[PDB]
């Protein structure tokens, strides 16, 4: 069995249901809605995801089908950003704009693995850099004058 | 006359 | 009005949950919106719980002031501390 | 980034489309999810304004639903409730999916912040169900479900889907508000609002049903109906109730259906036991055993009945059991076997019931009607002893070995309840001696198996005497083989000599009077003395002639008669061969036999009619033979057979032997208790008299149970034997 | 100057703490001097840490009671105080008797109130489970102490923390 999909552009990304089970939104939708032969071929609109990035999350879900869920508690887990699978490392070799679109689409589709790896990658892109480096990277101009910039140095003190 | 041909008996072995 | 600022605040804190406390202060040291959005008690309370047994020294001048009211208090509606990073800045090995 | 005013109208329309079951399309559901997401991703966290509307809408919707099911009839509302509940649950689940985003962005934030009174959206729908619809309608719906359970118990079947839905809803409404992370089936409201009412209704209904059934039906049909009710109650809990009711309802039904009538159960039990209804006793035990420690007194009742039956069993045997052991042992064993069959099938071989059976069996074996007739308990094992002798005597009938082993096993089972085991040991030893010295035994493997069973029952020293009896008879057989080999090698004798050498200590025997050995018999006795001097000079022999038979030729008559008799009879016949006229005094001075046994052997000779008194007209069977009374051999007597047996017991010497055995076991009892108290008092040295006799009873209870005058006599014997000293003034405490 | 080292944790711990103290080459050990030995107590001798710090400590064995006269006179002219404490996380621990002893040996009538109290919460080896120092210090209620103190998690065998605790009270020599 397979489920119709529909982005905010107007195209269809027909994918297998077990591929789409990674979204617990979609998993719940297929779980308790009264599944039957009536109203099954209608595409489902997703008016918060772009078409190309929806294709990207479809490709990610196809690649992340075979891995069983490792249900574990994160409070005893060491939060490390260097444990990313390498497939995601060549997958996320793309610019920051569509990566943030990917983060928002993952949060919309609550893809646990994809959201986790995107958060790990942006944590890698934030870790070990001067505040000027992040300021240049994501172009947020400092609204406060030089005295706040002076006092935050002694505030953080590494 | 009387003649003997078979007579079984019991004897008590006692340690001295 | 940046793209990272426009991100939903739930995943924004989820991103910061993976940041090391050494690196997290410099991100919040950029002032603007990021100086106050990193001052969330919920994130630092998780930081305090996962890093308290790791440390091995407490002093008199930076003793964990009312720590039983911070970490062993578990949940409390009086979450108006807003300075668990200051608690962490006091509880850090420095 | 759209404010709640624009979102909320479309969101409310979609949510109302969800709740009113019209099978809403997938596109509308994803559009509602998009609406909630775009609202939540527009203070630090904005979900309170959305949560309040969801809380108020659910409150408003349920109040509008409550008016529809306000005061409809009890059988109706339940169905209504179930239907509504089902739809509500499904609707809430779909609603949850939308506020699935509200289940991560904001509700988790509030739970982390510690602000209680907040819930996940599905749990919010459940909680507002617990406070707007379940609370006012709860009494009516639980009264309705109790009424419908009562209807189903009365006999009319009904749709169990309704009850299962009500119970499932009651289970699901139990939520841990403070800690929603604490998972597992919480049954707080199910126990607080249903379990108490249901248990009370079950108590009342089974009270009414049980009282009516006892007042209108016999007890056994009530047992049948009560077992059916308990099985049906397990079915009811299994099918359309919760799992946790299974223990509590079973306990409550056992407490109200069987326990509160348990007394009248006893009123039937013995009566039921009077009818020997094995299946009904099985049902009785099966129902009673569900009550802990309720069988106990009931158990004792069984014991008493068995004891009574046992006594009646002996009353069926009558006076004949005192002299015919077969019927007595068969009666006792039949009663024991019948009650063992009843306790091994109806009572499931319960350990307490088997113990009660064993106690009762001991109580009517050691003391019953025949023991009262013989005024002593020692008759109880002795008869049993005689019984096994009747199963080892080589008779004309040849019993099969397998069934012989089976019935000796049954005899051992009966003997297991004998108190006076030493009396049985001595009587069996004496009967085994009488069997072996006359080689009149049955198949030898049966004897060996019986000895092995006795060994397994009572240790080694119990039958060490019998084991050395067998080894002694084997040694005697080998010695006879050696004697016949030597005499074939040496000069031949005149008779077939088949001596059985016997042990002086193990075998219970008494030496008779002296004897005048015949010259031709002395010629072989001296050869045997030389033989045992050559073989083993370290042994001595006594040669008692009380038990020594043999056939002698009978030339001074019509023809050759090979009749066999006792050694005294052979001496008398040889003395008459020398001279066919002898007086009693003449026989006394010739044979050197004391008066009593000589009179006995002479009167049994006259009973055998082999020879006649000096006067034919004189009495024979009722004459007291004075020493001057003359007897002449009756040469005119004719024997019907060439080999005639005369060695038959006399009743007087039978009773004398029995009372001699009783005296011997009495003195053995005295010696054993003397040695036992000697061995015990050296261990303690301070123990007082009643404690000493109690300890003696405990240690030798496996052998017998002495009477307290015998205990006092043994105490006096050991006092004036000076082995241990008594304490003056306080005669209880002793010392060594 | 002097440094009174006391605490009932010397006998509480399975590992002998004084054995590794006198067997560390950089710590400059010294045998017990009878001149500096108290009557029925240990001999506080010089332990020149890292062969650079000029200071003497006064070792006291596990003694329990008000302070006995043998320890109040010794505690008078001391730069600070040293107390040894349990650090294994096994079961409930005494937080009131130890606090009373701390108040007894840190009495303001025994000299200057600014004398610190270094608390060495120690375990046997590195493989032994350790109570967190943050949890233990607040359980001991050291906020009410109101004079300087330090709780350092240390190991008796590997001397990882012994130098850190001693280095702090050496900074309090001038104060």
């Amino acid at each position: 069995p397979s489920i119709k999909l529909q982005s905010s552009d107007g195209e269809i990304f027909e994918v297998d249901v077990e591929i789409a089970k990674q979204s617990v939104t979609i998993k719940t939708m297929l779980e308790d809605l009264g599944m039957d032969d009536e109203g099954d071929d209608d595409p489902v609109p997703l008016p918060n995801v772009n078409a190309a990035i929806l294709k990207k999350v479809i490709q990610w879900c196809t690649h992340h089908k075979d891995d069983p869920p490792p249900p574990e508690d994160d409070e005893n887990k060491e939060k490390r950003t260097d444990d990313i699978p390498v497939w995601d490392q060549e997958f996320l070799k793309v610019d920051q704009g569509t990566l943030f679109e990917l983060i928002l689409a993952a949060n919309y589709l609550d893809i646990k693995g994809l959201l986790d790896v995107t958060c790990k990658t942006v944590a890698n892109m934030i870790k070990g850099k001067t505040p000027e480096e992040i300021r240049k990277t994501f172009n947020i101009k400092n609204d406060f004058t030089e005295e706040e910039e002076a006092q935050v140095r002694k505030e953080n003190q590494w | 006359r009387f003649e003997v041909k078979k007579w079984n008996a019991v004897a008590l072995w006692a340690w001295d | 009005a940046s793209t990272l600022t426009r991100l939903p605040i739930d995943v924004q804190l989820y991103i910061l949950s993976f940041l090391s406390p050494h690196d997290l202060c410099q991100l919040g040291s950029t002032n603007h919106y990021w100086n106050e959005t990193v001052r969330d008690p919920i994130l630092w309370r998780y930081f305090l719980l996962r890093d308290l047994p790791s440390w091995s020294s407490v002093d008199w001048k930076s003793l964990p002031d009312l720590e039983i009211l911070k970490k062993p208090i578990s949940e409390v509606t009086d979450g108006a501390f807003f300075d668990y990073m200051a608690v962490y800045r006091m509880c850090c090995p420095y | 980034q759209i404010g709640l005013d624009q979102i909320w109208d479309d969101l409310r329309a979609g949510i109302q489309q969800v709740y009113t079951r019209q099978s809403m399309a997938k596109s509308r559901y994803m559009e509602l999810y998009t609406h909630v997401y775009n609202y939540c991703t527009s203070a630090q966290f904005v979900g309170l304004e959305l949560y309040k509307r969801l809380k108020e809408f659910l409150k408003n919707y349920l109040t509008n639903l409550l008016k529809d099911g306000e005061d409809l009839m009890d059988e109706s509302v339940l169905k209504f409730y179930t239907q509504q509940w089902e739809d509500y649950r499904f609707s809430s689940k779909v609603l949850n999916g939308i506020c699935a985003y509200l289940n991560r962005h904001w509700v988790r934030r509030e739970c982390d912040e510690g602000r209680k009174g907040i819930y996940e959206i599905y749990s919010l729908a459940l909680v507002t169900w617990r406070d707007c619809l379940f609370r006012p309608l709860n009494k009516q719906v639980t009264n309705a479900v109790l009424k419908l359970i009562e209807k189903e118990r009365n006999g009319e079947t009904i749709n169990t889907r309704l009850i299962s839905g009500v119970v499932q809803s009651y289970v699901e409404l139990g939520l841990n508000e403070d800690d929603a992370f604490a998972k597992g089936p919480t049954l707080t409201v199910y126990k607080e609002s249903f379990e108490s009412q249901f248990l009370a209704d079950t108590e009342r209904f089974y009270t009414r049903e049980s009282t009516e059934f006892l007042q209108q039906n016999p007890v056994t049909e009530y047992m049948k109906k009560a077992e059916a009710r308990l099985l049906e109650e397990q079915r009811r809990v299994q099918v359309y109730l919760h799992e946790s009711t299974q223990d509590e309802l079973a306990r409550k039904c056992e407490q109200v259906l069987i326990e509160k009538h348990l007394e009248i159960f006893h009123t039937e039990f013995q009566n039921l036991l009077d009818a020997d209804k094995n299946e009904d006793l099985g049902r009785m035990y099966n129902l009673v055993s569900r009550i802990q420690d309720g069988l106990g007194e009931l158990k004792k009742l069984l014991e008493t009945h068995i004891h009574n039956q046992g006594l009646a069993a002996i009353e069926k045997c009558g006076e004949a059991a005192l002299n015919d052991p077969k019927m007595y042992v068969q009666t006792v064993l039949d009663v024991h076997k019948k009650y063992n069959a009843l306790v091994m099938s109806a009572f499931n071989n319960d350990a307490g019931f088997v113990a009660a059976l064993d106690k009762a069996c001991g109580r009517f074996i050691n003391n019953n009607a025949v023991t009262k007739m013989a005024q002593s308990s020692s008759k109880s094992p002795e008869l049993l002893a005689r019984y096994c002798d009747s199963l080892l005597k080589k008779s004309s009938k040849n019993p099969e070995e397998a069934e012989l082993e089976d019935t000796l096993n049954q005899v051992m089972v009966v003997f297991k309840y004998i108190e006076d085991k030493d009396v049985f040991q001595k009587f069996y030893a004496k009967m085994l001696a009488k069997r072996l010295v006359h080689q009149n035994s049955a198949s030898d493997d049966a004897e060996a198996s019986m000895i092995s069973k006795l060994k397994q029952a009572c240790g080694f020293e119990y039958t060490s005497k019998l084991q050395r009896m067998f080894q002694d008879i084997g040694v005697s057989k080998d010695l006879n083989e050696q004697f016949k080999k030597h005499l074939t090698n040496s000069e031949p004798l005149d008779l077939d000599f088949s001596i059985q050498v016997l042990s002086s200590g193990s075998w219970p025997f008494q030496q008779s009077c002296t004897f005048a050995l015949p010259s031709e018999l002395e010629r072989s006795y001296q050869r045997f003395t030389a033989f045992y001097a050559s073989r083993h000079s370290g042994r001595k022999l006594t040669w008692l002639y009380q038990l020594s038979k043999g056939e002698l030729v009978t030339n001074c008559f019509k023809n050759r008669y090979t009749l066999q008799a006792s050694t005294f009879q052979m001496a008398i016949l040889l003395q008459y061969n020398t001279e066919d006229a002898y007086t009693v005094q003449q026989l006394t001075d010739s044979t050197q036999i004391k008066m009593d046994i000589l009179a006995q052997v002479l009167q049994i000779l006259l009973k055998s009619k082999l020879l006649v008194l000096e006067d034919e007209n004189a009495n024979v069977d009722e004459v007291e033979l004075k020493p001057d009374t003359l007897i002449k051999l009756y040469l005119g007597y004719k024997n019907k057979k060439l080999r005639v047996n005369i060695n038959v017991p006399m009743k007087t010497e039978q009773k004398q032997e029995q009372e001699t055995t009783h005296k011997n076991i009495e003195e053995d009892r005295k010696l054993l208790i003397q040695a036992a108290i000697v061995r015990i008092m050296k261990m303690r040295k301070v123990l007082k008299h009643q404690q000493l006799l109690g300890e003696v009873l405990t240690q030798l209870s496996s052998r017998f149970k002495p009477r307290v005058p015998v205990i006092k006599k043994c105490i006096d014997i050991l006092i004036e034997k000076e082995y241990l000293e008594r304490v003056d003034g306080e005669k209880d405490t002793y010392s060594y």
